[PDB]
Formats: structure tokens, sequence, C-alpha cells
RNA sequence: GGCCAGCAUCAGUUUUGGUGGCAGGAUAAAUCCAUAGGAAUGUAGCUUGCCUCGGUAAGUAUUAUAGCCUGUG
RNA sequence: AGAACUGGCGAUGCGGGAUGAACCGAACGUAGAGUUAAGGUGCCGGAAUACACGCUCAUCAGACACCACAAAAGGUGUUAGUUCAUCUAGACAGCCGGACGGUGGCCAUGGAAGUCGGAAUCCGCUAAGGAGUGUGUAACAACUCACCGGCCGAAUGAACUA
RNA sequence: GCAGUCAAGCGUUCAUAGCGACAUUGCUUUUUGAUUCUUCGAUGUCGGCUCUUCCUAUCAUACCGAAGCAGAAUUCGGUAA
RNA sequence: UUUGCUCCACACAAUAUAGAUGGAUACGAAUAAGGCGUCCUUGUGGCGUCGCUGAACCAUAGCAGGCUAGCAACGGUGCACUUGGCGGAAAGGCCUUGGGUGCUUGCUGGCGAAUUGCAAUGUCAUUUUGCGUGGGGAUAAAUCAUUUGUAUACGACUUAGA
């Protein structure tokens, strides 16, 4: 319902969350993927590394750079998961695809963005209480990633940052809140609820 | 097969010159229709008597509504069911407000624990266990106990919306 | 020096809790948990607001935060006056969870003039609130 | 089975006081403080009466509530910690070669420096966990007393004093040089 | 006259709603009402025991200052 | 590799089984609309991230017939059952106290002392105590267990089935 | 060809350290068969040399568990190509 | 450069559009827990309250939004100026000062709309390019050929040459 929608792919439960993903792209709609970093993967940590060393050793044999290629960062990943959901072989695909943008981190044209989760891609939601998760930064980490560190000393910045906006917003909303409170009994705020509003 | 009725069907092994009025066969039959019924009424019979449904007639068939089906009630369930290798009886018990609920319960459990198909299964019997102290099975005696109270600590709230602005919340 | 505890208080299955149907025939009535079968079942009764007695699935209901002083087991007649006696309708009424309710069904009932009407006040509402933030 | 309510008690004594927010344990006696974060588990605590607090699980299968008992005992062994504090007492066993022990500095990380293990030139150097004191006891040959508030540390820093001392391509039967694990109780007699 | 449509009233096929009147069954079973009899996951009352408000434990007690179950109508 | 009956393929497209002569469904003039078959409905992919009760966590999980494999034997993994038992007249576990007199019994063993040991598992006191249950010692001295008590408070043990 | 299960026995005493009869369950396609589906308008028929890669049912090297492991030597086994 | 190049403004011509048609509306963390408000003894604190979805919030009336007359209040909003600060992950945006101008539907009037004929997207967005009119700006290189041999099959490489 928005020109873009900008998903906080914190813990997303990276399949689910890459079928809803490739259904809105294939629909039209332009998506952007943040914190690829914080996805989650049903799983233990080392079924899901051995999962991805299985990937690994797939390579064509007589020359390794026409093999499938093994991306390591968690938006790549999340990236393949998405891309074997879609045709990408087709015009139709290719298109879905480029409607598409995934980010370890929340860069700058997004940091000040509104994002949205998948509630049935969510793993909170979705997986039951105990059973045990991978986290996409970890893993990918684990298998060759070299940006983690970075990712999570900006992403701190960014918080920093984002805590002192949604202070300043607070202080904002408590004012309106206020204001609204004031003149709630005048006429016109009594017709309003009666109308509802 | 279905959502369970149950049903009295009563069977004739009909009349002959020598024997006439015959002995009037009556079963207790879960099913989820009166043609399965019959057909199960005819089953158990050719088990039990030398009769079959050409030889026999169904003299009544009567669905048996649950007397107080709005009162909860723990049932003693005694099975037959054939396994992968041979068979064996079992005595479960089951919560539930009719004793056609308790047997759909039965059926489906049946098939999660033991992967036995309806095919496979003969309800022995089916009996409200009137004096708590005689349930004897744990799962069932736990929900006996005075003032039972618990919580559903980590609520899942079905989202109608692909898209959520809030990242939601298992409080309950 | 005392020890602290987070309580974490849930609302509890059981006799006399208040639930609200959220799917079914009822769908948006209140019951009360007359008792309790299994732990995914209870049996409900909600008579004064037409709910008959059922066993119900306790996916089927959302249990509110209102309970009441009901025996376990109570017949409908039973559950109706316990019911009365402890005023669960206006109870629930005065929440913010059922005026909320209240408030979506009256905008749904909004005709095209009425929310011409509230587009109207709402602006004169908003002249009036934005002088008084400039104010303060 | 799926039972309905499982539930433990962890009794609080007197100079204790225990801060458990979501399922972040706090424990402060006369010793010290522990913590501990219990966020793998999803288990329910509530205070009682400020001398008992209870730990529950609701709607729990045979591996919930066995982590539900684990969970007081860890509890407890906070408590015990803070309170009476934990002693390891280890011996050193040796055929021949007597076994060399000491605390040794390196940029002040304080390790125990283990020499003459089996007539090994080489030296091991197992370090002192943060909270845990090394005293060696007079009047008890070749004993060495690990001491702190958490069992877990302290018996993890013996049991790495333990495993640093294995004999390699010998029957171990025979070769039974190491340093062992005597004793495990608490630092206050008799309590 | 040619091209492309819009609406209305019909006809053929079909799809999807709203609503009315009947029939059957244990002339549904229930609920409900009345009545008879019960025990308990035992309500009031009563006795013994504690003591931090004043509540709680163990008995007895079958409706009382909650109720429920079964049969019958 | 060779027969029987039928149905097929060959001679046959179409929907399904990813793919495939034979399987499932269905057989075919050119179109329109409706409904279905078999098969499916997270995404690829049209179609419920439907509803419901359970089961399963696999450091090689599993995922629809033909069909593209896995067995005997095992596992306090976990689930549900069968049968036999113990148990508020206190079940199993743990802790604590004892665990005898005759008698270190007799026989002997090089040395045996309730116990390397050989026959009987003797009587009494018994809550219990076995000529002992084992260990230890040349033997001992001595322990230790069965056993009995105290505590504890409601369940427990065994053999099986799938 | 390789690997299991049972365990009568061997192993001074002790079935299972290491073995293991009588039986019995398998796996593999580096044996040889069996078959005759492809190729007879032709897929160059032994072996070696050369060179790459793969498998593991591991000979060595790494780290380990077991022993009828005192040491040394050795044997059985695990992760391991 | 037979007046070349670049930037800005305007106008006119083309050019297409993976597809605007009120607003992508910014804490972080947890979920067997949190958000907000408030208080204090400032904490893993007390108290209150909320959720049970955005079904929200904001915006939204006026020839696709005209021309005018007032009231009330010093608000809201657009524009071009302007003060200062923050933002490097892809910053290219966020915030803030002051005055100026326009609008204001917060309220009350006056005028206009028709014939697009009973609908026909009934044309309102932004992408690149070209040209012309003004203003502003700057005044090179590379390759071939020759040359080197740290290079080299040829290309390529690496050197030198006003
Ligand atoms: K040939
Ligand atoms: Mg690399
Ligand atoms: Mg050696
Ligand atoms: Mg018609
Ligand atoms: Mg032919
Ligand atoms: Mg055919
Ligand atoms: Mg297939
Ligand atoms: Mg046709
Ligand atoms: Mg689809
Ligand atoms: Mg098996
Ligand atoms: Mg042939
Ligand atoms: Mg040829
Ligand atoms: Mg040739
Ligand atoms: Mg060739
Ligand atoms: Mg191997």
């Amino acid at each position: 319902v928005e020109p873009v929608v900008v998903i906080d792919g914190k813990g997303h439960l990276v399949g689910r969350l890459a079928s809803v993903v490739a259904k809105q792209l294939l629909n039209g709609q332009k998506i952007v993927v943040v914190r690829a970093e914080e996805l989650n993967i049903s799983g233990e940590f080392f079924r899901n590394k051995l999962k991805y060393h299985d990937f690994l050793r797939k390579a064509t044999a007589f020359n390794k750079t026409r093999g499938p290629f093994h991306f390591r960062a968690p938006s790549r990943i999340f990236y393949k998961a998405l891309r074997g959901m879609v045709s990408h072989k087709t015009a139709r695909g290719k298109a879905a695809l480029e409607r598409l943008k995934v980010f370890e981190g929340i860069p700058p044209p997004y940091d000040k963005k509104k994002r949205v989760v998948v509630p049935q891609a969510l793993r909170v939601l979705r997986l039951k209480p105990g059973r045990k998760y991978t986290t996409l930064g970890k893993l990918s980490t684990s298998v060759g990633w070299k940006y983690e560190d970075v990712v999570a000393k900006l992403e701190a910045k960014r918080k920093v940052s984002s805590a002192e906006y949604y202070a300043k917003k607070r202080a904002f909303t408590k004012k309106v809140a206020s204001a609204n409170a004031t003149a709630a009994e005048s006429d016109v705020a009594k017709q309003l609820a009666a109308l509802g509003y | 097969m279905a959502h369970f009725k149950e049903y009295q069907v009563i069977g004739r092994r009909l009349p002959t010159e020598s024997v006439p009025e015959p002995k009037l066969f009556r079963m207790r039959i879960f099913a989820s229709n009166e043609v399965i019924a019959k057909s199960r009424y005819w089953y158990f019979l050719q088990k039990l008597h030398k009769v079959k449904k050409a030889s026999g007639e169904i003299v009544s068939i009567n669905q048996i509504n649950e007397a107080h089906p709005t009162k909860v009630k723990n049932f003693g369930v005694w099975v037959r069911y054939d396994s992968r290798s041979g068979t064996h009886n079992m005595y479960k018990e089951i919560r539930d407000v009719s004793r056609v609920a308790a047997v759909e319960t039965l059926y489906q459990d049946m098939a999660a624990r033991h992967r036995a198909r309806f095919r496979s299964i003969h309800i022995l019997k089916v009996a409200e266990i009137e004096k708590t102290a005689d349930v004897k099975r744990q799962y069932v005696k736990q929900f006996l106990t005075k003032d039972l109270k618990f919580p559903l600590p980590h609520r899942v709230q079905k989202s109608t919306k692909t898209f959520s602005y809030k990242r939601p919340s298992t409080f309950y | 020096t005392d020890s602290i505890v987070k309580a974490s208080n849930w609302r509890l299955v059981e006799v006399g809790r208040v639930v609200l149907i959220k799917k079914g025939q009822s769908a948006g009535k209140l019951a009360a948990i007359v008792e309790i079968i299994d732990q995914k079942k209870v049996l409900i009764d909600g008579p004064k607001a037409g709910v008959p007695r059922q066993a119900i699935n306790l996916g089927q209901v959302v249990l509110t935060p209102l309970t009441f002083a009901l025996p376990r087991g109570a017949r409908t007649a039973t559950v109706s006056k316990k019911w009365a006696a402890a005023a669960v309708c206006e109870k629930w009424a005065a929440s913010s969870w059922a005026k909320k309710i209240a408030q979506r069904e009256r905008r749904a009932a909004l005709t095209d003039f009425e929310r011409f009407q509230v587009m109207v006040l709402r602006k004169q509402k908003r002249y009036t609130v934005k002088k008084a933030l400039a104010k303060a | 089975m799926k039972y309905i309510q499982t539930e433990q008690q962890i009794e609080v004594p007197e100079g204790v006081t225990v801060s458990i927010k979501s399922r972040i344990v706090k424990v402060v006696g006369p010793r010290g403080t522990l913590t501990k974060n219990l966020k793998h588990i999803d288990v329910t605590f509530t205070k009682v009466n400020n001398q008992l607090i209870k730990v529950a699980v609701h709607n729990g299968g045979r591996k919930h509530v066995a982590a539900l008992r684990t969970v007081k005992s860890l509890v407890d062994n906070m408590i015990t910690g803070v309170t009476k504090g934990y002693k390891y007492k280890m011996r050193y066993v040796y055929a021949h070669f007597p076994i060399n022990v000491n605390i040794v500095e390196k940029d002040g990380a304080k390790f125990i420096e283990v020499r003459n293990f089996l007539g090994d030139k080489k030296i091991r150097n197992v370090p002192v966990r943060d909270g845990v004191t090394i005293e060696f006891s007079t009047n008890v040959k070749d004993e060495i007393v690990l001491s702190g508030n958490s069992v877990e540390d302290v018996s993890q820093n013996a049991a790495d004093l333990q495993q640093i001392c294995r004999v390699r391509n010998k029957d171990i039967r025979k070769f039974l040089d190491g340093i062992y694990v005597s004793h495990k109780g608490f630092i206050t007699e008799d309590l």
C-alpha cells in the first residue's frame, strides 16, 4: 500500500520472509530488506553451518568460476532464497528482482524511514518456543563474511542517533497528546466522539 | 472417517420357516453416516455370528444423541487395533462432552500415535467414568484437580495483513 | 534489600473467566468458562449474549481480563444469574477494548455525509489544537 | 504428556536479595553478586514471600520440566555461592616426579603454572577465572584450593587444572599422575 | 448503411448471496421448569489447631449464606 | 527368460506423476461459458502461510502409489500402550543410626576372625541381622551391604508391545 | 569383496581386550558371471608411460578412545581423504 | 573547432515508462514480556494505563479546485530567501533562526460553472535527448606513427620524444 515497503529483517525466518517478498515483487511491490544479518533460520547453528558447507562443496568441477557462486553475506544468502523462489531466468523475474534491495544494517537512505515486519514470517510468532534457531550474521561470519564487526559498529551508531530522534519524538508526542486531552470535552470533540472519532 | 455420529443398528438374521422371529441383535456403531453405520454393523456381526447382509436384514437404525451434551465427562475407551506386526488391545481415557466427540478424539489420537487408520481400529467400549479416582490416566487426572487454572503463554495473533507496523507482542 | 521478581500476570483459563468469541456463530460475544476439558478445549456458556452452551476450542476465543465467581460446571441458569450479579456486561463495556470495538463499528457505520461532517469537525478541532500547541 | 503445571521452590535465606527481571537473575549476598541469563529456558519466576521464589513451567513436556529443576538448581547454587561460597580442593598425585604448582603473572593475568609434571620440560599455564581465588593449603601436602562465589567458575577452573595434566601415550591406570579434585564443598565451615 | 460501446426489458446456460414456509428424528437430544434420589474436585454451618491482618489446615456436615450429578415428569 | 486373463502402449494427443511409450485421470472436429477428474493450493505456480487433534528435532530429519531402495539387531530419545508387582498399615532414591548373643560357629585353609574357603544357611533377641552381602587384611583389628529403623512425602519397579 | 546381529566356545579363571562356531541380516559394483537394452552405413580391443581429479572400506602423518596398554613395541576402535 | 564544451533558467520539439493517481508515517530491546504516563528512596523500583493489529494516524471541502467581501486568531501551510547545527554505511538528507510573499475550509456571505449533451484515462506524472533564447563557467588529452626492452606470437605491456 506504499511505493516502497522497507522490511526490518531482524528475526524473520529467512525462508518464510523470502516467500512473502518473492510474491510481493512478482505482484509489483518494491521491497527493501534491511538488517539481513539479524535474520533467523530454524535449526541449530551447527545444522545450518553444515547445510552451507554442503552448498559450498557444490562447484563446476572443470572451472569453479563457472559453478554455483556461494555468497557469504547475509543479504546475499537471503537473496539466494528469494531468487530460488523467483523465476529469475525470465524477463518478468528479472524485473521482479530489480524491484528488490537487501542490506546489512540500515543504510542512510532507509534509517530515517518506517520499517515494517511480516508477522507470518516472524520467528517469535512462527517457531515453537524452545526450538533452536540460527542467526544469519553468525552463520555468514562462520562461512566467510568479513563485515560483521563493521555492520555491528555502524548499527550501534545508528541506534544511538535513532534513540535521540525517538526521545525528541516522544516528547513532542506527549505534548500533542496533552493538547488533544485538553479540548477533548469541547463541543467539537463530543460531536467527533459521537461520529466515532 | 469424518465427524462421527453414533447409531444403534438392529439386525435380524432373516426369518425362515423353521425359525420365525430371529434374535434381533443390536450394536452401537460410530460412523459418519447411516450407510457406513450399516456396513460396520454387518462387519462386526459377521465377526460374531453366522450371518451376512445377504442372509440378514437391518431391522432398525437410529441416531443416539448424547444425553447431556453440555456436561464434561471422562470416558474410558477400550479399543482393539492392528499394528504393523500384530493386534493389541488398549485402554485410553478422553475428556469430552459427548461420546461422538470422544470417539473422534480417539480416532485422531490412534492415527497420530500408532498410525492406526480407521480400518484397523475396533471400538470395544466407550463408558463414562462416573467416579473420579477411577480415572487412571495422568493426562486426564491432571485436569480433575480443584480450582484448576492455567495461563496460555506466548499468544500468537494471526495477522490479516502481510505487513505489520508494530513488532507484535505475545502477551496474554 | 527485598527480592524483586517481575510478576508477568497472564489471563488464566479458569471457571468464571470471561472470553470474547472471535470466530463462529457468536463472533464478538462474551461467554464464561464453565469448565475446562483439555489444555486446548473449554466448556463455555454465554447465556446473556445468546452464546449457546458448547465445548469450544480455546483458539476460537480470546481471554478477557474479566473474571467472576462461578462454580465449576454451573448450568446455564446459574451462569446467567452469576453473570448478572457480577455485572460482567457493564465491566466489559467500560474497558478500552470494548470501546475500541464499538468505535470501529461506529466508523464502519458512518455514511458519506457523516464522513464529510467528520472531516469538517476534525478541521475545527485541529485548528483549536494546533493553536494550543503553538501557544504552549 | 504435556503436564499442565510444574513448579519448583527456591528458598532465599535472610541476607540474600534476588532480583529477577525477565529472565536475568541477580543474587546479592554477603559474599558478592552473581548474575545468570536464563532466557534460553522459558520459565516463569514469581516471588512469594521474600523468602521463597517459585519457578514454573506451564504446559511443559518432559524436557521442559527437566530443565525447570535445572533452573532451580542453578539459582540455588547462586544463592549458596553468595552465602557460603564454593571451594574445591585438588590433590597433586605423582609416582616419581613432584609436580610444581605456583601462581605466576603474565601482564597481571594470574596463571596457575605447573612444572615438572611427569618430568615434562613443558610449562603448563591455566588462567585463573575472575572471581576464583587460589590458595595452596598448608598442613596438607600437595593441595591447591580454588574458592569463589560461582560454583561454575570454581569447578571449571579446577577442571582446567585437572585437564592440563592428562597423561599421553601411557597406560593411565599405571601413570596416575595429575591434579585431581578431591573435595568440593563450601568456603564456610560446618554450614 | 459501416466501426466501437452504454443502459433497460427478456430468453438459454451458469455462478454467488438474502430471505420465507414446511417434514422427520427419542414428534431431535439439550437448555428451561418441576420433582425424587445422591456424592464431591464438599458450599454454608459446626468442632479441633495455628497465628502477620484475619485467614488457613484436618474433620464432620449433603444445600444451607454456592453449586453440581442421576432418574423421572 | 517363458506362459494365463484382462487392460494398455505400439497406433495416442490431452491434464497429473518435475522429467519418462506403457502408471493415474481422461481419449481428441472448431470455439464460448460453466463444472470437474487425477493431482494439487508457502514461493517458483493457478489455488487456504486454511481449520482441527496429536507425533517428530535428526552433527546423514522427512516430505506421497508405479518410482527411482535399505535389513536384521539396538537406544531411560520421546510418545502411547500390555501384563505383573511394591505402596500413607510410608512405595523407590538419598542422608543418618545401628546390622546382633551363642559364635573368631563347625570343618579345615599355610593363614579365615559372620564372608579365598567346604556342608547348613542353626537357635534365641528379634524392627533387623544372611554362620552372613561384599570389601579389607597373611590372618587380623576392622569396615560395608543385604536387613532394620529414623527423615521424606506419593508415587515406584520389572518385563514387554509399537 | 566388504560390514553387521546372536553368542556355543577360544582367550590360565573370563562369551564379547582380541577372537569367534552353528545360524542369520546386509552393503558394494575395484571380481566373475547372468542378460542382450544401446552401438555392426565402425564409440579404435592389452598393458605401460603421462597427467588431473574424485571416493574412503585409512597404509602413513594429526588428535584421540580401548587392551590380556609397566616401559618399548603392538593390537582393536573413533574423527579424519 | 568552418563557433566548439559545460552548468543554470525558460520555451519549443521529440523520447519513452515492469507501471504515480492523498502520505514509504524512522527508537531499541524483549516476547515465560513490553509500550506509554507519572512518582520517588532513580531501580532488574512503586503506581496507573494500553494492546486483543494500520479497521490506525495524518491528510482530506473550494472552475483538477476560479473571482471576491468580511469575522475570529496570531495558528496551520506553500514558495523563494535566510540563521546556524547535525548527518560519510550508499552521507545528498534531518533539524533550526528570522523576516517577506501567497493560501487558509477555524467561521460567515456574494458571484462563476451548464451543451464533455446518459459513460468513454478523457490527458494533470517523470525519463532521457535535441534545439533556440539569455546568463555563468573552463581553455585538454588519448591514439596512430617514431622510440625503449624491465615486455612481447600478434594485440597487449613498459619507456622516451616540442
Ligand atoms: K558394432
Ligand atoms: Mg575467499
Ligand atoms: Mg607404550
Ligand atoms: Mg437471465
Ligand atoms: Mg511397428
Ligand atoms: Mg493412452
Ligand atoms: Mg517423479
Ligand atoms: Mg471445448
Ligand atoms: Mg498463487
Ligand atoms: Mg526396528
Ligand atoms: Mg528379450
Ligand atoms: Mg556414424
Ligand atoms: Mg570414429
Ligand atoms: Mg572417440
Ligand atoms: Mg571412515
